[PDB]
RNA sequence: GGUACCUACCAAUCGUAGCGUGUCGACCAGCUGCGAAACACGCAGCUGGCACUGGCGCUGUAGGUAC
């Protein structure tokens, strides 16, 4: 079997900045390379095929070249609609081989979080369980840590994190934070909050609520 | 106009098995070669099979290797991927992809569809609940509030979420769901508004679930 | 006696009595262009084998035939 060691697995780049990926066929796949464009849930668009024709309808500044079995793909000037996660291929024999890929994020300047908790619905606690939220909206970079307190008791292992990707209109980031407890637990706790670390946060950020408030 | 509509995705048990169809319009599927591939959640493309023309020689991944067919029926322009045997780490969304022809893009797969979910598992199928999460008219400044809707304990994926039925879209975030210890899928989507217009105006989030065929709508408001 | 044709001339080596010749074509494999075409299949060109086809040129030994 073919393998194609695509590097790197990911990359922050400013517009204008040039980007280069690079793709290693583990043997000689001669000239039968192509490139892929694959947005967020959207279906891979053909790039380039024969390691270096450029498909018809791509802009021009995404060229694709070989040595040896060293496959590269260019965009001389990234665009900001270049965002995206690019894709090699070998079909040079069977059975066909993809590379890794590569997610070309956009850069931009520092955004702090701007954080929001919110307490379990009280129809979902007629339920026997309590789900408390804590949001991070609008934030640069991807990093930050979320830290739950009930009662200034550190939480751990009861909760769980998910981010979007990178917003097409300002490039910015969201987290949601839910921390999961039972009926009872809940109800027998009174201060919740929800700790925010960000790069573009001089100190932490703590939003908080008392229960029946 | 060149267009590939794949059909036949949904869940499955493991050792299950389940026949995928790609019609294709615009062109005819004998002249050219047919691919599947697939990509399982947040990972990378996987050649899976592919049928020549001509021939209709078959070829398959080794992670697929005895367990899928792939065929394709011309009095019906259309290709078919059988799975049988299937297990956990078959679960991925399935495109259909068209080989270009030889003399314009080389082996490149020029046209691809949309793409279907196939998911493996022994867990079953249930709708989601929907609850509030309601602004906090409790500290809240002017032109800064934040509102959503919790959709919890569901499976499998997908479910859509839609704010006054199509309406409301600008700074609406609707996360990606994470898998609970339970077993099932739970995410939020939520949107930020003026404060303003928190009292003279009604917010409305339409969550779907195809799967279950659980279509709710909840109001969020603020609290007592 | 001469010319022409014909029949035979150990073994091995394609063949031949022997020497030289590798042919429209046939076969094996490979490469390339093209056929809606990665494999298979069709058309064409080329490369290396092979000698199925057993022809062609030269040149004998006898026997025979014709003149
Ligand atoms: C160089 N050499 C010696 C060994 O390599 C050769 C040997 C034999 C040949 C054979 C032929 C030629 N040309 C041939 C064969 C059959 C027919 C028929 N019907 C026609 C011609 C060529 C060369
Ligand atoms: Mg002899
Ligand atoms: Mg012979
Ligand atoms: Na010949």
């Amino acid at each position: 079997d073919i393998q194609m060691t695509q590097s790197p697995s990911s990359l922050s780049a400013s517009v204008g900045d040039r980007v280069t990926i690079t793709c290693r066929a583990s043997q000689s796949v001669s000239s039968a390379v192509a490139w892929y464009q694959q947005k967020p849930g959207k279906a891979p668009k053909l790039l380039i095929y024969s390691a270096s024709s450029l498909y018809s309808g791509v802009p021009s500044r995404f060229s694709g070249s070989r040595s040896g079995t060293d496959f590269t793909l260019t965009i001389s000037s990234l665009q900001p609609e270049d965002f995206a996660t690019y894709y090699c291929q070998q079909s040079y024999s069977f059975p066909s081989t993809f590379g890794q890929g590569t997610k070309v994020e956009i850069k931009r300047t520092v955004a702090a979080p701007s954080v929001f908790i919110f307490p379990p619905s009280d129809e979902q606690l007629k339920s026997g369980t309590a789900s408390v939220v804590c949001l991070l909206n609008n934030f640069y970079p991807r990093e930050a840590k979320v830290q739950w307190k009930v009662d200034n008791a550190l939480q751990s292992g009861n909760s769980q994190e998910s981010v979007t990707e990178q917003d097409s209109k300002d490039s910015t980031y969201s987290l949601s934070s839910t921390l999961t407890l039972s009926k009872a637990d809940y109800e027998k706790h009174k201060v919740y909050a929800c700790e925010v670390t960000h790069q573009g946060l001089s100190s932490p950020v703590t939003k908080s609520f008392n229960r029946g408030e | 106009e060149v267009q590939l509509v794949e059909s036949g995705g949904g869940l499955v048990q493991p050792g299950g098995s389940l026949r995928l169809s790609c019609a294709a319009s615009g062109f005819y599927i004998s002249y050219s070669s047919i691919h599947w591939v697939r990509q399982a959640p947040g990972k990378g493309l996987e050649w899976v099979a592919s049928i020549s023309p001509y021939s209709g020689s078959t070829y398959y991944a080794d992670s697929v290797k005895g367990r899928f067919t792939i065929s394709a029926d011309t009095s019906k322009n259309t290709a078919y991927l059988q799975m049988n045997s299937l297990r956990a780490e078959d679960t991925a969304v399935y495109y259909c992809a068209r080989q270009g022809y030889r003399r314009r893009s080389g082996r490149g797969f020029d046209y691809w569809g949309q793409g279907t979910l196939v998911t493996v598992s022994s867990a079953s199928t249930k709708g989601p609940s929907v609850f509030p999460l309601a602004p906090s008219s409790k500290s809240t400044s002017g032109g800064t509030a934040a509102l959503g809707c919790l959709v919890k304990d569901y499976f499998p994926e997908p479910v859509t979420v839609s704010w006054n039925s199509g309406a409301l879209t600008s700074g609406v975030h609707t996360f990606p769901a994470v898998l609970q210890s339970s077993g099932l899928y739970s995410l939020s989507s939520v949107v930020t508004v003026p404060s303003s217009s928190l009292g003279t105006q009604t917010y409305i989030c339409n969550v779907n679930h195809k799967p279950s065929n659980t279509k709710v709508d909840k109001k969020v408001e603020p609290k007592s």
